[PDB]
């Protein structure tokens, strides 16, 4: 029932800015936080940050203070992750997820993930 | 930060047999370890939360146990659809961290 | 021509505006007293326990000692609970209802009711939330019933206040039926925070899972107080049913006014909100009581009134 539909793949020149999107179906993002998780082929999974759409309060891992910016929109039922000053290290598959239990803090539903590629070409 | 280590990056197995996956935390996390399954298609699914609680709809084959810094995930009998990569996440200290992931394989020869 | 209770869903709750409407709409279903913010939100943690391999060597003191021993740890956990991924409030200190002192003249209840801190009621207040005092106490039943009156009274008793539970669920008579004393840890909130309340409920559920529990917990209940002018042992299992929630309806009708009057807080023209109960279940072992056996074992300085 509950689903999270993410955008398509991106191919962006280094030094630009990108705005990923995450559309939530089956629930209103006003209820639960929305999280973004970075995955690399040989670096595991990394937690980026989250947003409370009911409040707009965001927090990030110290590695992503000057790299990511998360925003949510209740009317469109969509959450956005913005990456600035793209670099070859930033290519990864970014996942969109939430949790509903606020003590165990387990990501219960996940998006399909969006592949982002950075290359001069 | 808390570093999670899955020592056995690749683990050979076979159908029907039982499989155990163990990861160790850099410090005590107070039974706050969730397990995630990432299929080769790329979809991520949640199997176990807290330390032994099965998520709704997860088959009973999956189970978890552990305490302090050492925890493990076990499968009663490995099925064909169970072949994937398994990550363990700690949710004790606010900067959530994930493990390296363990990929299950089928025994050969 | 007037209602006394009003229930609203928990899903989307916000206190009604104080004066945004001069005259409420004629067909509005909200009662005329449902205007301002409540005096306090009352959260109750209902603790039910059982002894699985009950045998003949247990005594009536154990029925009280075994559950109340966990009360101190439960209270400490509730007090030190913190929402680790909070956007607003973190701990109980930012949300609880602070009380400074009791009314002068209630010095007899000093060190029995909380002061200069959060209004947190539990059976541990008998021993001041000191497990050392609880363990060194040679008469648990006597300490519990020390201030129990010998006749019926309008005001609620200290035992009722500290247990948050109707009389029949507690008391020495449970040993005859092999049941166990069940109590309630009462939290009084000045503010409402859904995230913090959900985090507390989930933390307590993780710590003490309740089997075969299907409580609804869908609506708040608002209670308005009018002015008064007169001028083969088979130990029963821990069952959770429809009568465990809405248990405050079976307390004495002066319970909450009696509790709030001690701190110079009046409910004459206002109302309070009663949050759904948080279930907690404990599993106990007779060997624990047998090892914690004490001298002065089966002789307490207390007998049931009127036999
Ligand atoms: C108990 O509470 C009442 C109000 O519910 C207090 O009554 C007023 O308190 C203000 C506080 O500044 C005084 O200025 C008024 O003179 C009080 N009026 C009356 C009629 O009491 C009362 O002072 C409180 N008493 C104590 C001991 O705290």
């Amino acid at each position: 029932e509950v689903q999270l539909q993410q955008s398509g793949a991106e191919l962006v020149r280094p030094g630009a800015s990108v705005k990923l999107s995450c559309t939530a179906s089956g629930f209103k993002i006003k209820d639960d936080y929305i999280h973004w998780v970075k995955q690399r082929p040989e670096q595991g999974l990394e937690w980026i940050g989250r947003i409370d759409p009911a409040n707009g309060h965001t927090r990030y891992a110290p590695k992503f203070q000057d790299k990511a910016t998360i925003t949510a929109d209740t009317s469109s039922n969509t959450a956005y992750l913005q990456l600035s000053s793209l670099t070859s290290e930033d290519t990864a598959v970014y996942y969109c997820t939430r949790y509903n239990d606020y003590d165990a803090f387990y990501f219960d539903y996940w998006g399909q993930g969006t592949t982002l590629t950075v290359s001069s070409a | 930060d808390i570093q999670m280590t899955q020592t056995t990056s690749s683990l050979s197995a076979s159908l029907g047999d039982r499989v155990t996956i163990s990861c160790r935390a850099s410090q005590d996390i107070r039974n706050y370890l969730n397990w995630y399954q990432q299929k080769p298609d790329g979809t991520v699914k949640l199997l176990i939360y807290y330390t032994s609680r099965l998520h709704s709809g997860v088959p009973s084959r999956f189970s978890g146990s552990g305490s302090g810094t050492d925890y493990s995930l076990t499968i009663s009998n490995l099925e064909q659809e169970d072949i994937a990569t398994y990550f363990c996440q700690q949710t004790n200290t606010l900067p959530w961290t994930f493990g390296g992931g363990t990929k299950l394989e089928i025994k050969r020869t | 021509t007037g209602p006394v209770e009003f229930s609203t869903p928990v899903k989307d709750y916000s206190p009604p505006p104080v004066d945004s409407d001069h005259k409420q709409g004629e067909p509005s279903e909200q009662p005329e007293w449902y205007v301002g913010a409540p005096v306090a939100y009352i959260q109750q943690i209902f603790v039910k326990s059982s002894v699985s391999p009950w045998h003949k060597n247990l005594l009536a003191v154990d029925v009280f000692r075994l559950p109340l021993s966990r009360a101190f740890q439960l209270v400490e956990e509730i007090r030190n609970h913190a929402l680790r991924d909070s956007s607003g409030v973190k701990s109980l200190e930012e949300v609880c209802l602070q009380v400074t002192d009791l009314l002068p003249g209630l010095r007899k209840l000093r060190n029995l009711l909380p002061e200069h801190g959060c209004l947190l009621l539990s059976p541990g207040n008998f021993w001041q939330n000191d497990w050392e005092r609880f363990h060194a106490d040679p008469d648990i039943i006597g300490t519990i019933h020390q201030h129990e009156p010998k006749t019926l009274q309008t005001s609620a008793t200290l035992k009722d206040l500290l247990f948050g539970v109707p009389g029949k669920y507690s008391g020495v008579s449970l040993y005859t039926r092999k049941r166990t004393v069940s109590y309630t840890i009462t939290l009084v909130f000045q503010r409402y925070d859904s995230r913090f309340l959900s985090s507390l409920r989930s933390r307590l559920k993780l710590l003490h899972p309740s089997p075969n529990c299907s409580l609804r917990a869908e609506n708040l209940v608002h209670v308005h107080f009018k002015e008064e002018i007169g001028i083969d042992s088979r130990a029963p299992e821990v069952t959770w049913g429809p009568e465990d929630e809405e248990l405050w309806r079976r307390l004495s009708f002066r319970h909450w006014p009696t509790l709030f009057n001690y701190y110079n807080i009046t409910l004459a023209k206002r109302y309070i909100s009663l949050l759904p109960v948080i279930p907690v279940t404990l599993r106990l072992n007779p060997q624990e009581a047998l090892e914690g056996r004490q001298p002065q074992d089966g002789r307490s300085a207390w007998a049931p009134p009127e036999s």
